[PDB]
C-alpha cells in the first residue's frame, strides 16, 4: 500500500493592533497679548508643529522601507544556500550517469 | 551560484554599512518623536493663551 | 534505541548504568571496543587506580590517548568534558575507575545523540538552567529530566534554524565590559535627551524610551519600555543597574565624545547590553508588542512563580514562541482572545471560537486538565489566565484529536494505569470499554 | 536670543541651548529641530 | 569508495556602527538687539538650519541609491560572463552529440 | 434502551457502536444529536 | 583604517613608521577584513577592545566561537617557539 503525504498548510499570523491612551488638556494661560497678537503667535507654532509631523510621517516611511530591504537580502542569502545544494546534486548525478 | 552568493552579500555589506541604512531611520524617529511631543505641549499651550 | 538509532548498550549508559566489561555474542565487551578495539602499542587498558592528568595542555601518558581515541576528542575538549562532568574537581586528575569513565562516557553521548560539540554542550547546560549539576552525583531522575530538556530543545532549534551560539547570545547572564561605538551612541543620545528632566513630573522608564529606541534599533517605544521595566527586575551584570541608576551614572559622571575611563564605566557596558539582548529577544519569539508587556509586568499569567522577575533561558523562550505560535493560529480573532487574557475573562466558548474547534471539545478537556495531578495543577480560577493551564488544556485537544476519542476517552486510558491500579484495580470490562 | 531673554528677566542662570543638538556620528540631521524646540521652550518661558 | 563534498557554508559580515564625539557650545555673545526681535532673528536662523538638513538628507539617500545602482550593474556584468561561459558548453555538446 | 449521548458520558457498549458506525467521537455525537433534535433536554435517547 | 594610518605597529609595521601599501601589506588588511567580518555581531566589541590593549583570549574565543582554553593553549604554544616575529605577553593579542 502507498500512503499519499497530506496537503500543504495555508499559514496565517496575528495583526494585532495597538492602543495608547488619550491625553489631558493642560491649564490654560492668560498672557498680556490679545487676540490678534496671539493667534498670529498661535499659527505660526502650529503651523511648525506641521512640519514636524510631515518630517516624522517621511521617516518612519523611509524606516519600514529600509526595515523591508534588509529582511529582503537577509532572505535572499538564505535561498541561495538551499539552490547551491541542489547543484551539489546536479553534479553528483551527472557521476552518477 | 557561488558568485551570486557572494554577489547577495556584497548587497546586504552594503545595506548595513551605507549611512542611510535602518540603524539611522531608527535614530531619527526616535529623537524626532521625543521633539514632536515636548513640542505639542508648547503648541497647544499657546491654542489655549 | 527509537528516538536517537543507538544500541541497547549505548541507551543503557544514558539510564545512568556504568560500561560493561562482558562479551555478549563472541563479540568484545562494551568496554574493550571502546577502549581497546585495537590495542595501543600492545598495552591493554584496565581500570585501576592510576592517576589520569586531563588538564587541557598536558602531554600526558598512553592512558590520556585512549581516552582521545575512545571519545574522539583532543585535549582541550576532554578538560571540558570533565568540568560537565565534575564542577567540583580542583585539578584535572581523575581516578581510572569504572564510575569514572561511564561519567566521561555519558557526557560525550548527550553531544553526540544531539550532533552537538563538547563547546555546543557547555553552553547549551547553562541555557537550560542545569549548568551547575553534575554528571558524577547525579541521579536516576535527575538524569531523564536532563536527557528531556536536551531533547526538547534541540529539536526546538531545527525548527527555529538557531545555532546553539545563536540560543547562547539570548540566554547569557554574563556580559562584556568593553565600551562598543555602539553603546557610545546610546549614552550619547540619552544623555542629550533627558537634560531637562524632572523625577516628580514623569516617569523615567517613559521618557528615556524615544531614547532608548532610538539607539537599539527598535520599531517602537511602547518595545522600549517594556525593554526598560524588565531590566529592572534582573538587575543586570556586576552593579546590578537599573535605569534609575543608570542615569544618575550618565548625569554625574559622564561625558560625551571622551575616551577617558570612568570609574564604574563597566558596568554601565554590561546594562547596555542587556538591553540590546532584549532586542534579540523581542524580534526572535516573534511575541506581540501588547503580550510582550504582559510578560514583562505579570509573568505570572506566563507560567512563571508569583513575584519572580521573568527568566530569559532557553526554557523560557520555547514558551515565548509558543505563545507567538498561537496567536498566530488564532488569525482575526486574535486580539479579542488577548484581550479577553489580559483581563480575566476568558472563557472555554470565547476560545472554540477562535481556535475554530467545538465549544464542548474545550469544555471536556478542562474538565478533565481538573481532575487529574498535573504538576502545575489546573484549578478553575487559572484555566484560561494562566499560560501553563492552556498549554495543559490544548494538550487534551492534541491527544484526543490524535486518538480520534474525546478528552474522557484520553482520561480512560489514563485510569488504566498500573500504578493507579494497585489502589483499585480495573476490571476486565474497564478494559473492555476503554479497547472499545 | 538667550543673552536677551536673561537682561529682561534678571536671570542670568537661565539655560535653554544645551550642546547637544549636533551628533557628529548622525552628522547632526536633527540640529534644527532640536533648535528649534529649544527656541519654543524660551518663549514659552519668557510669556510666563 | 565515493566521499560527498562539504555543505555550502554561511558568508556573513560585519556592521561596526560608528560614534563620532560630542561638541561643545561656543562663549556667548550680548548684542543690542532685545528678546522679540533676536528670537525672530533667531528663529529664521533656525529655519533655514532645517532646510539645509531636509536637503543634505535627500542627498545622502541619493547617493545611497546611485551606489547601489553602480553596484548592481558591475554585478550584472559578471554573471553574464559565466553565462556565456555555459552556452559555450551547450554548443561543445551539440558538437558531441 | 436508553443511550446516553453527552459530551462527557463514558456510555456502554451501545454508545461505542454509535461511534463506529458514523466515525465520531463523543463531542461530535452530542452535536449530531442537536442537530438532529434541538428539543432534546438530556442527551439521553431511545434505541429506536 | 583609522587604525592602520595612524598605529601601523598595531598591525605588524614596524615602530615608527610609514604604513606600506605594497602588495605584502594588501594581503594583511584583506585577511584583517576577511577576520573581522567572521566575527559577525560581536566584531565591534572585539575591535574596540583591540583598538585598546584589553582583547583578552578569553573574550576573543567568545567571538570566534571557540573554546576558551583552546586560544589560551594556542597562545602559550606561541610564546615558547621561535618566531621571527616573537610573540610575548605584551602583544599577545595586540599586535596583529
Amino acid at each position: 500500500i502507498y500512503a499519499t503525504p497530506a496537503d500543504p498548510k495555508a499559514l496565517l499570523s496575528a495583526a494585532v493592533a495597538t492602543s495608547q491612551g488619550g491625553g489631558k488638556l493642560p491649564e490654560s494661560f492668560m498672557s498680556l497679548w490679545r487676540f490678534p497678537h496671539m493667534l498670529e503667535n498661535a499659527r505660526g507654532m502650529v503651523s511648525q508643529l506641521t512640519q514636524f509631523g510631515s518630517t516624522l510621517q517621511n521617516i518612519i516611511e523611509r524606516q519600514d522601507a529600509e526595515a523591508l530591504n534588509a529582511l529582503l537580502q537577509n532572505q535572499a542569502a538564505e535561498l541561495i544556500l538551499t539552490n547551491l545544494s541542489i547543484q551539489d546534486k546536479t553534479i553528483e548525478e551527472l557521476d552518477a550517469e | 551560484l557561488k558568485t551570486q552568493q557572494e554577489q547577495t552579500q556584497s548587497q546586504l555589506a552594503f545595506l548595513q554599512r551605507k549611512f542611510s541604512n535602518q540603524a539611522l531611520y531608527n535614530w531619527l524617529r526616535g529623537r524626532l518623536a521625543a521633539i514632536y511631543f515636548q513640542f505639542y505641549d508648547l503648541a497647544v499651550a499657546r491654542c489655549l493663551m | 534505541m527509537q528516538r536517537y538509532a543507538i544500541h541497547a548498550e549505548t541507551a543503557l549508559i544514558l539510564c545512568n548504568a556504568p560500561i560493561s566489561q562482558r562479551s555478549y555474542d563472541n563479540q568484545p565487551s562494551q568496554f574493550d571496543r571502546l577502549f581497546n578495539t585495537p590495542l595501543l602499542n600492545g598495552q591493554y587498558f584496565s581500570t585501576g587506580d592510576e592517576e589520569i592528568d586531563l588538564n587541557s595542555g598536558s602531554t600526558g601518558d598512553w592512558r590520556k590517548t585512549i581516552l582521545k581515541r575512545a571519545f574522539n576528542i583532543d585535549d582541550v575538549s576532554l578538560f571540558r568534558l570533565l568540568k560537565i562532568t565534575d564542577h567540583d574537581n580542583k585539578d584535572g586528575k581523575i581516578k581510572n575507575n569504572l564510575k569514572n569513565l561511564s561519567n566521561l562516557y555519558i557526557g560525550k553521548l548527550l553531544a553526540d545523540i544531539h550532533q552537538l560539540t563538547i563547546d555546543e554542550l557547555d553552553l547549551l547546560l547553562i541555557a537550560v538552567g542545569e549548568g551547575k549539576t553534575n554528571l558524577s552525583a547525579i541521579s536516576d531522575k535527575q538524569l531523564a529530566t536532563l536527557i528531556r530538556k536536551l531533547n526538547t530543545i534541540t529539536s526546538w532549534l531545527h525548527t527555529q534554524k538557531w545555532s546553539v551560539f545563536q540560543l547562547f547570545i539570548m540566554t547569557s547572564t554574563s556580559y562584556n565590559k568593553t565600551l562598543t561605538p555602539e553603546i557610545k551612541n546610546l549614552l550619547d543620545t540619552v544623555y542629550h535627551g533627558l537634560q531637562g528632566f524632572d523625577k516628580d513630573k514623569a516617569d523615567l522608564l517613559h521618557v528615556m524610551a524615544p531614547y532608548i529606541a532610538a539607539t537599539l534599533q527598535l520599531s517602537s517605544e511602547n518595545v522600549a519600555h517594556s525593554v526598560l521595566l524588565w531590566a529592572d527586575k534582573l538587575q543586570p551584570g556586576d552593579g546590578a543597574m537599573t535605569a534609575e541608576k543608570f542615569w544618575d551614572w550618565l548625569n554625574t559622571k559622564y561625558t560625551p565624545g571622551s575616551s577617558e575611563a570612568v570609574e564604574t564605566q563597566e558596568h554601565i557596558v554590561q546594562y547596555c547590553q542587556a538591553l540590546a539582548q532584549l532586542e534579540m529577544v523581542y524580534h526572535s519569539t516573534g511575541i506581540n508588542e501588547n503580550a510582550f508587556r504582559l510578560f514583562v509586568t505579570k509573568p505570572e499569567m506566563f507560567g512563571a512563580a508569583t513575584g519572580a522577575a521573568p527568566a530569559h533561558d532557553a526554557l523560557s523562550l520555547i514558551m515565548l514562541t509558543r505563545f507567538a505560535d498561537w496567536v498566530n493560529a488564532l488569525g482575526e480573532k486574535a486580539s479579542s482572545v488577548l484581550a479577553a487574557f489580559e483581563a480575566n475573562s476568558l472563557t472555554a466558548e470565547q476560545l472554540a471560537d477562535a481556535m475554530n474547534l467545538d465549544a464542548n471539545l474545550l469544555l471536556q478537556a478542562s474538565i478533565q486538565a481538573q481532575n487529574h495531578q498535573h504538576l502545575p495543577p489546573v484549578t478553575p480560577e487559572n484555566a484560561f489566565s494562566c499560560w501553563t493551564s492552556i498549554n495543559t488544556i490544548l494538550q487534551w485537544v492534541n491527544v484526543a484529536q490524535q486518538l480520534n476519542v474525546a478528552p474522557q476517552g484520553v482520561s480512560a486510558l489514563v485510569g488504566l494505569d498500573y500504578i493507579q491500579s494497585m489502589k483499585e484495580t480495573p476490571t476486565y470490562a474497564q478494559w473492555e470499554n476503554a479497547a472499545g | 536670543a538667550e543673552q536677551a531673554y536673561r537682561w529682561e528677566l534678571n536671570d542670568d542662570s537661565a539655560r535653554f541651548i544645551k550642546p547637544g543638538a549636533w551628533q557628529g556620528t548622525y552628522a547632526g540631521l536633527l540640529a534644527g529641530e532640536t533648535l528649534m524646540l529649544s527656541l519654543a521652550q524660551m518663549e514659552d518661558a519668557h510669556l510666563k
